[PDB]
């Protein structure tokens, strides 16, 4: 029922049941068509901004999709992990968290260790691969 | 029933039409001759060693000739290719001033192998003196050059010309060491699309083939640029193909693809010396110096038995689309020089061959079949160099003489046509195609008429009775 | 067997069983390659379609792939869901569409709605999600 | 720990708890930066020699990541396939593999087969896909 | 007297804004490749190398 960005500013809570709105809209553009009509138009002014846009859209895309392969949870929205918590990230409490934060600040407030949170979250996934192995 | 789920097949054969970026691949044996040629270029990638054609069996899909978007990517790269190459070197500025031309006086061999016996190049060419500058800006030098009659013009003060392009543009001369000759180029699609290919034989223009195959890209194609006869092309399969956008439109050209080659020997037994000045810092222009030797127009010569017998294939296949008519050819009416005579290259050097004993005659009921002995057709052609290829959106060119004796053993696979508009008040039941016309888009037609590009929609939803376990 | 779009023709029972002749071929290409031999030549006419044929085999490949992410059929060939057919894109039994069609037949019948059962697909998995959060 | 590549010379079975290190290091770069400060900017000597190392780093992660969808792999570091050892790729036992050679000289081992073993593991997946489609 | 230059090219004037000074430049891969150095102080030209970094 909401646009995109439409929930920017409502809780975390009524926030995540618009996750598909965003999502659809990573790769998709104006910018892949060709032209109005097709000198050397190819490198004219804006036949390289065009060029530079392609580029750009894709690499922006294949920088969150190159973490949920090593995350492991390819293929969902919601992927539930087994990093625990430790509460040194953030210990405000569970209500607290979803109800009357936005999604926008609650990554300014974590914003010092998602850089830890991302190497962690990829060692877990490793280690349940190891443990897969000698276990089949 | 009640139990229909949807499922997601990936992969499945499916596609659109579409228009995509045709890159160039070339085979690398014909390079690396570090001849540094104008279209198949070093650029161009390697072609896989065994391409694959799968045989796509009961599918009828809808081709479309003189619609084709492949033709017109090719259009584009054939003139930027052009264009990139006269870049680098040498422009023609300070070349054409108040030239002064008298008519030649040579000394050269009697005889001169008059085999063919054609004719002499005096009164064609002219011995013209004019004021170049050297390397050095404070002088100037008078030099001499021998130009075809075709390349200048007279202006006012008739003992005084000009050269042709002067008032109009700036023309850059041909640049030495690059080559002229044409390597196939093949046309291969991104990862992503695919070219399918009719395989009938005997296929029109337009319409549902039924015999499609799919390639990943083309097969040879050379850019070679000609007027009135197709040279160097890929013979038909079937028979002779009369292909046209459509039949009862005069302003309409027509292709006549054949299925049996008749080559066409072409010449210049002229000896033209190559000499060189410099008008300006770095900046040599080549002129011919002298002709020595042997003196004859160059020609082409052709069977005669083996043409006489293709018109007749040719009119056999027009007498079907025009049925109680009798079938006349003529020579062309009017136009360019570009138009009115067969034009080619061979080494660099540009000519335009007459053919007008090639093409009238008339075939009226075939009453009976006329036995005459074997002849050979010599046709007169004349040579230029400043050549303006394209009319308005090509850099003119100024291709310098070529040492030594100039040989050309080409093929001619097709004919383009252009019926004469009739009348109402009283047809004499005659119909009169003369040769020539269309643009140089109709040369490229005649290779790119089985290719079309699709896009693979590799996507499928179709239902199943199959339902995704749930996790608890 | 066969190859690439070899079984176009061939009824939808009996095309499906060669969907990776047409899946092994989105990426790889000739172009890949980098010339006959090795001024400015990234610049030159053919040096510029064949870098914009690779940007077109890259956003062609992601555009079949953006989907498969958000469907939760990431790495598999045939992917079941849990989206029922109403019979409203297309009321034909079970033997009229897997005996009696090709796949180009098919995709020209539920033109219509692909673009509906893109988004049923989406928020089916969305919902398959949501329910396993609050779930576990 | 090692850094990237660090563990190239240590055995398989000990370089193998190195994976996440080399896997991290496929799209993130320098490259992504502007520049140093903001004619035509784009088609600079190294204008070029930098819109070229962009497209080089998507080809080359999408390149593996293709393959991983295919065989069912994706968002997984060891996957574990249903794809029988023949032997006659190489004969050696579990010890004499394990313990005793390296990443380099394995895979330059067992590069002629390669080109089949990738027909057979993709042409594996597509079977158990048929499987599923009629048993649920 | 001619200039020197005056049968070969022409020569643009070396221009006045621009400076010749060398900064270091470093050349650097795409992501997905790596630079292998040698680390052998006494390494002639060719050869394995066997403290690669
Ligand atoms: C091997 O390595 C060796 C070590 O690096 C190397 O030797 C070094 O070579 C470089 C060559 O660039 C030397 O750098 C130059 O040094 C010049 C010395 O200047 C003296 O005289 C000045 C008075 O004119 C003094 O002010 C100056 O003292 C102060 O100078 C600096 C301020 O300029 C200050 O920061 C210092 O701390 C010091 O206190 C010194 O006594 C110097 O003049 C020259 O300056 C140019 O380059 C600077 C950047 O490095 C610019 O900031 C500066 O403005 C100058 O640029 C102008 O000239 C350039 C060249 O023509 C143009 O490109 C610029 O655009 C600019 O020109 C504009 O301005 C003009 C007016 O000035 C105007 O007319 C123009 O039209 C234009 O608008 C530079 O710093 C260095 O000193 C050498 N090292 C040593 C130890 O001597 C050696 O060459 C290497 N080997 C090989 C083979 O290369
Ligand atoms: C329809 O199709 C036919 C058949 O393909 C085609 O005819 C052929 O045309 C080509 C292009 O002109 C001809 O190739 C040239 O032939 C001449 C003839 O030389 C004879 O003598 C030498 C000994 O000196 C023999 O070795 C040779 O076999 C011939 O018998 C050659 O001299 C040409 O050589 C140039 O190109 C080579 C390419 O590798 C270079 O290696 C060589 O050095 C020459 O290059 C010079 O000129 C370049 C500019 O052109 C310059 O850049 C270089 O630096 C250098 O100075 C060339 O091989 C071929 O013989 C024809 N074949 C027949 C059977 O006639 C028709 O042209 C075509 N129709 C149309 C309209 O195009
Ligand atoms: C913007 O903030 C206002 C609060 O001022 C939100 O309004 C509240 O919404 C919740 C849930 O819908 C209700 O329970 C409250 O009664 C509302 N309060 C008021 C004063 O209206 C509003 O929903 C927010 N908008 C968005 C898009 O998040
Ligand atoms: C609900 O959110 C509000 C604000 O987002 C929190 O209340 C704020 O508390 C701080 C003190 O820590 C005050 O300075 C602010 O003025 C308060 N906000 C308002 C709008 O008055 C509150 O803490 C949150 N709920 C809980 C349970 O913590
Ligand atoms: C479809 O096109 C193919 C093109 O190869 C045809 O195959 C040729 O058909 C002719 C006509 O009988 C034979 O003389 C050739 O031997 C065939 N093979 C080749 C390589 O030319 C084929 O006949 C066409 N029609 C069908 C129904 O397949
Ligand atoms: C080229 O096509 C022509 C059709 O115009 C073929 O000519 C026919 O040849 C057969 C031979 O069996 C004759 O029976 C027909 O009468 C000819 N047709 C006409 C209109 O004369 C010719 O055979 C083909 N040649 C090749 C090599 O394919
Ligand atoms: C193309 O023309 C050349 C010369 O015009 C031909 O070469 C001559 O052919 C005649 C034919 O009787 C011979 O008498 C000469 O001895 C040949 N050589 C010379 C130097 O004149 C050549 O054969 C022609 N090619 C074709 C295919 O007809
Ligand atoms: C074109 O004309 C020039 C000058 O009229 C000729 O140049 C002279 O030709 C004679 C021939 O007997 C030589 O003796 C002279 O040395 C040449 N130079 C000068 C400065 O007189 C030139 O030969 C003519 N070209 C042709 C092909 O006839
Ligand atoms: C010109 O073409 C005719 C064919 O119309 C050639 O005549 C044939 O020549 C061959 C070989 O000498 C004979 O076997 C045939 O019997 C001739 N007639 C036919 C109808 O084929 C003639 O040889 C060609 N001219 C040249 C110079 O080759
Ligand atoms: C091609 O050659 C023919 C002759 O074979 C030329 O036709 C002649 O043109 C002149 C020019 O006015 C007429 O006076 C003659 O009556 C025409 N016929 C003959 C038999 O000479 C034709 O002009 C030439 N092509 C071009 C473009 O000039
Ligand atoms: C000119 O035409 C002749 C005959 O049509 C060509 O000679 C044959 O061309 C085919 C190409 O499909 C080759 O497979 C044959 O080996 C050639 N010789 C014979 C005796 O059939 C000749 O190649 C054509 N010339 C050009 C430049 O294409
Ligand atoms: C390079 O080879 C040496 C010798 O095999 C390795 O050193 C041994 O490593 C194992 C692994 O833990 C130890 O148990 C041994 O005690 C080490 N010493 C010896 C003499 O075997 C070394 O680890 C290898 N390099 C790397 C990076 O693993
Ligand atoms: C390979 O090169 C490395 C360079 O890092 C060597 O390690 C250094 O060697 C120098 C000279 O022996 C010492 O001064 C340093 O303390 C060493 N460590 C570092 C971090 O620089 C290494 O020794 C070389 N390989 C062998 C087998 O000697
Ligand atoms: C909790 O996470 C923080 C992240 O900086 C880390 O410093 C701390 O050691 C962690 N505590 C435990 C018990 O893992
Ligand atoms: C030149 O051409 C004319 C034109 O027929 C001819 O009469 C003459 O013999 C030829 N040769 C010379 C040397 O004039
Ligand atoms: C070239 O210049 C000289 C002297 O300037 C003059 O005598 C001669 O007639 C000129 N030749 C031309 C204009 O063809
Ligand atoms: C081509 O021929 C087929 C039958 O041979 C016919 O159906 C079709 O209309 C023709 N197309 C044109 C443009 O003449
Ligand atoms: C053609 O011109 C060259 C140029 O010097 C000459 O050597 C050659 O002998 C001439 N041809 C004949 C047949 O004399
Ligand atoms: C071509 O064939 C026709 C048949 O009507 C004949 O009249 C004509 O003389 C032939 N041409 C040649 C050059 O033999
Ligand atoms: C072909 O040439 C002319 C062209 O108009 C034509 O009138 C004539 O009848 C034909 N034959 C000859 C020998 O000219
Ligand atoms: C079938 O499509 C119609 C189209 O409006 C839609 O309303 C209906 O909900 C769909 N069927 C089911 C079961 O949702
Ligand atoms: C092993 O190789 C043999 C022959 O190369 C082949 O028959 C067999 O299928 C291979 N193993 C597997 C699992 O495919
Ligand atoms: C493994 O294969 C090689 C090559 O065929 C053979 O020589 C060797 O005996 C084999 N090993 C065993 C244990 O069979
Ligand atoms: C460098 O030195 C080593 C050892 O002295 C030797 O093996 C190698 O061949 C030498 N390389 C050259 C190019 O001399």
């Amino acid at each position: 029922i909401f646009g995109f960005l439409g929930a920017a500013g409502s809780t975390m809570g009524a926030a995540s049941n618009t996750l598909t709105v965003q999502a659809r809209q990573l790769l998709s553009g104006i910018v892949q068509q060709q032209s109005n009509l097709p000198h050397l138009l190819q490198l004219t002014v804006w036949g390289i901004k065009q060029l530079q846009a392609r580029v750009l859209a894709v690499e922006r895309y294949l920088e969150v999709q190159k973490f949920l392969g090593l995350w492991g949870c390819s293929g969902k929205i919601i992927c539930c992990t087994a990093v625990p918590w430790n509460s040194t990230w953030s210990n405000k409490s569970f209500e607290q968290i979803w109800n009357n934060m936005t999604w926008i600040e609650w990554e300014r407030e974590i914003s010092n260790y998602t850089s830890q949170i991302y190497d962690i979250l990829t060692e877990s996934q490793f280690q349940q691969d190891i443990n897969e192995v000698d276990l089949l | 029933a009640e139990n229909l789920w949807v499922t997601v097949y990936y992969g499945v054969p499916v596609w659109k039409d579409a228009d995509t970026t045709l890159f160039c691949a070339s085979d690398a044996k014909a390079h690396e001759t570090e001849a540094h040629n104008i279209w198949a270029t070093h650029a161009c990638v390697p072609t896989d060693p065994n391409p694959q054609e799968i045989y796509m069996e009961n599918v009828t899909e809808n081709f479309n000739m003189w619609k084709n978007n492949m033709v017109e990517q090719m259009q584009e790269d054939i003139i930027s290719l052009w264009d990139q190459s006269l870049k680098p070197c040498v422009k023609l500025t300070p070349l054409c001033v108040t030239l002064s031309c008298t008519n030649v006086t040579l000394t050269n061999v009697n005889y001169t192998n008059n085999f063919p016996n054609i004719g002499n190049i005096t009164d064609e060419v002219r011995n013209c003196s004019f004021n170049v500058t050297t390397e050095i800006r404070d002088k100037k030098q008078k030099v001499y050059a021998l130009f075809y009659k075709l390349d200048i013009v007279q202006m006012e003060n008739k003992n005084s010309y000009r050269l042709i392009n002067c008032n109009t543009s700036v023309c850059k001369q041909a640049c030495p060491k690059i080559s002229f000759d044409p390597i196939p180029i093949h046309y291969c699609t991104p990862a992503g699309y695919a070219i399918l290919k009719c395989n009938e034989k005997n296929f029109n223009g337009t319409g549902p083939c039924k015999n499609v195959s799919s390639v990943q890209c083309t097969h040879g194609i050379k850019p070679v640029v000609s007027t009135q006869l197709l040279l160097n092309g890929s013979l038909a399969e079937g028979e002779i193909i009369i292909r046209s956008e459509n039949l009862t439109n005069n302003a309409k050209t027509i292709i006549v693809h054949l299925n049996k080659s008749v080559e066409i020997n072409c010449t210049r037994p002229s000896n033209n010396t190559r000499t060189s000045v410099t008008i300006g810092p770095g900046q040599v222009f080549y002129r011919t110096g002298d002709i020595i030797g042997d003196i004859r127009k160059a020609y082409c010569e052709i069977n005669g038995t083996k043409w006489n017998e293709t018109l007749k294939q040719v009119v056999g296949k027009l007498k079907e689309h025009f049925p109680n008519k009798t079938i006349s050819f003529q020579p062309p009416s009017g136009g360019d020089l570009e138009i009115t005579m067969h034009h080619f290259n061979c080494r660099g050097e540009f000519f335009y061959c007459n053919t007008t004993q090639l093409f009238n005659s008339t075939w009226i009921n075939s009453t009976t079949i006329k036995e005459y002995n074997d002849t050979i057709i010599y046709l007169p052609c004349k040579i230029k160099q400043i050549i303006n290829m394209w009319q308005g959106v090509g850099q003119c060119m100024y291709a310098p003489p070529i040492r030594g004796k100039i040989n050309c053993v080409s093929n001619i696979t097709g004919i383009l046509l252009t019926r004469d508009g009739g009348d109402a008040n009283a047809t004499n039941d005659t119909e009169t195609f003369r040769p020539g016309g269309g643009n140089i888009k109709d040369n490229w037609r005649s290779e790119l008429y089985k290719y079309k590009v699709v896009q693979i929609e590799p996507l499928g939803i179709a239902p199943t009775k199959c339902k995704r376990r749930v996790v608890e």
